[PDB]
């Protein structure tokens, strides 16, 4: 505030309050294997080169 | 008046311009009327006819 001069009008002690919310954005990516691929990943046969 | 003057004196930091063997200030009061509900004198109308 800044003091005003006599006969002017006067400031008022002023308060303000806030409030302030957040936001939500999820992402994704999907990657994908084939069946051949997970065969040869889990288990061998008769082994050979 | 002179001699009632004060006797201590501090070290501040402000801008100056030379205009011809002459040195003045230069200051802006944006920081007396940042938030307040007082106008900047400075700021003035001004009326044409």
């Amino acid at each position: 505030r800044v003091a005003s001069g006599a006969g002017l009008p006067t400031s008022r002690q002023t308060t303000i309050m806030v409030t302030k919310y957040s936001e939500k954005s999820p992402i994704t990516i999907p990657f994908e294997l084939s069946a051949a691929c997970l065969t040869y990943l889990r288990e061998t046969f008769e082994g050979t080169i | 008046l002179s001699q009632a003057g004060a006797h201590s004196l501090t070290p501040l930091s402000m801008d100056v311009i030379r205009l011809g063997e002459k040195t003045v200030i230069m200051e802006n009061l944006r920081r007396v009327y940042k938030n307040t509900d007082t106008k900047d004198p400075l700021e003035r109308n001004v009326d044409l006819t």
